[PDB]
């Protein structure tokens, strides 16, 4: 007699989940937040340096 | 009913109690511990919520006992490690159980001749504690940390186990040694056998067979039912007559990850010096310690605490961060 | 009877099982570990030994049943660390139990509808140590040491509480859907009740109220106790027409100082050499090893022997004595 054992690898059903992301990072893109006290007054300004 | 098809059945145990193996009704396939919260999916050979004639009835519990399936109570089914489990789910094969720290898990239950049988097998129980404080009772209102959980959705969807037929089931009882002679025993069922010894050594029978001049060891026998459908188990053999012929069904609980929450360490008792701090650091549980400077040299130290601990960090004059557990993390300035 | 106008009460918790909190009558209030022996006063929401009737029965429980207080089984109660107590005492919200080590307190019953509640409560349970020698079992015969325990006396004496009647209680079964209007039912008690909906939408009522046009879950109210009497609770809320009128009665189990045993060890396997001694200690549990010179430097060493160990001490002109756990400190000199 004899016995065929057979197996392989698959993603598990967790993977949709449960997962760690490997990347690569190129560029910066940076952006702000400034307080200007301008005629007695408090303004925000948001913009990109 | 995806049930019509599907069915109970048999399968080996490596500990039915006090370290004997045999070929026990609650044997353990498969034990699942996705769940980052802790609980449990556990796969059972006997299938629970479903009565004998195929019907559903959550107080009632169907297991194989010796060649038919019998009915069993669900108050009887237990799961334990090193104590008791709280069972929080229960459906044809699968148990979802919420376990303290051990080393083997055990799933039993009680049959109808008050006789009770448990299956053990090696498993290294030890959920990832979730936060930084060792809690036993959950709080209904608390601090949000991410973790994962088996849902009760029944519904049909994500996850799948393969399900093959049974062919013919092995049964070494239907054979007899009558004095030089073997006697196959049908009891009112279709039995396919096959005999190393001459004349009549194969075919299909429903009428009660005796074999001349043979041994019980050079006999097979067994019942055939090719009309239910199994799931494909290591612990169950491979159908004969068929190669890798199976099919597959959905299987509900699936894993999902959800918002859990945990609780904060206990502020420490805090005294300002020159230059230095001090932190009279009263743990509960294992918590964590973690210091860094605010300039261009962090020099990152961590530690966990457990006992009644005076720590004196220097404070420099850029800033000192000093995180304590789950709480966010405290700064400090000197000057002057 | 001291029990004829005590009673039970109701409160919340924080695990009602399956780490769920919920509104239960066997609510954990305060878990008291001052005997040194062991023995822990845990204060619970139900009053034990006392029937509905007000009267004395120590095979019944009184638990308080959705606005209304019932009758249980003393024999239903139950506590557990990690494994069962055993219960020494019952009285009123007093439960006295000894408990193996653990991390959680767990406290239940059983009541008339074959229900069982259960509340846990995050405990870290762990006998101190008395002595140098960390044992298991107690000895019958060995070193007395001062120590402190709870004894068993039942006599009205020492120690004494708070008592008093209870507060306002929430209730939905208070509220119902007549139609297209509330309804609010009574039962000759004062209810205290608020509703989203137009012109009556506060006050203090005595009597049956209905409230036009709204729904149920637009509205809420409470109540309020008085006549049997009551402890002073934190879990519970005080009497509304009442400032600061309170009782008092004595307690069980005092707090007394008495005298530990500690075995002795057996003797080690003694050698002797130039100016120096060898001994071949073997301990059964946890030993303490101390010694010190018998001169002007004594230079006390101390350390906790647990395996098999073998130590080599130098002998000065002096004297050297040895104490080996609860044994008479030993002397040994240089032989001229």
């Amino acid at each position: 007699n004899t016995q065929l054992s057979e197996a392989h690898v698959e993603k598990s059903e967790s993977c949709k989940t449960e997962f760690a992301s490997a990347y690569r990072a190129h560029t910066a893109s940076a952006s702000a937040k400034l307080r200007v006290l301008y005629q007695g007054n408090n303004i925000t300004v948001t913009a990109y340096a | 009913n995806v049930y019509k098809a599907t069915r109970p059945y048999l399968a080996h145990c490596p500990d039915c109690g006090e370290g004997h193996s045999c070929h026990s009704p609650v044997a353990l396939e498969r034990i699942r511990n996705e769940a980052t919260d802790g609980t449990l999916k556990i796969q059972v050979s006997l299938q629970i919520g479903i009565k004998t004639d195929d019907s559903h009835d959550w107080t009632k519990l169907r297991y194989m006992d010796n060649h038919m399936p019998a009915d069993a109570e669900r108050a009887g089914l237990f799961v334990r490690t090193s104590a008791p489990c709280t069972i929080t789910g229960t459906m044809g094969h699968f148990i979802l159980a919420r376990c303290p720290k051990g080393e083997t898990l055990t799933v039993g239950f009680t049959d109808s001749r008050k006789i009770s049988h448990s299956c053990t097998h090696p498993f290294h129980h030890d959920p990832p504690v979730i936060g930084r404080e060792k809690f036993h009772s959950r709080p209904q209102h608390g601090k949000e940390l991410p973790c994962s959980t088996y849902v009760q959705s029944t519904a049909a969807t994500t996850e799948e186990i393969e399900v093959h037929m049974p062919p013919d089931t092995p049964d070494r009882t239907l054979m007899s040694q009558q004095s030089g002679n073997v006697k196959i025993t049908v009891n009112g069922q279709t039995v396919r056998y096959k005999c190393n010894c001459g004349g009549s050594n194969e075919g299909l029978t429903t009428t009660d067979k005796v074999i001349n001049n043979c041994k019980v060891d050079q006999c097979h026998a067994a019942v055939t039912n090719h009309k239910k459908w199994q799931y494909n188990s290591p612990l169950v053999p491979r159908n004969a007559e068929l190669g890798d012929r199976k099919g597959k069904i959905h299987i509900p609980f699936p894993l999902a990850n959800v918002t859990c929450r945990v609780p904060k360490a206990r502020n420490p008792t805090v005294t300002y010096g020159k230059n230095q701090v001090i932190m009279l650091l009263y743990p509960d549980h294992p918590t964590l310690l973690s210091y860094r400077n605010m300039g261009e040299e962090p020099n990152y130290q961590e530690e966990w605490v457990m006992h009644k601990k005076e720590v004196v960090l220097t404070v420099p004059t850029e800033g000192l961060e000093v995180t304590w557990g789950n709480n966010e993390p405290y700064k400090y300035w000197p000057q002057l």
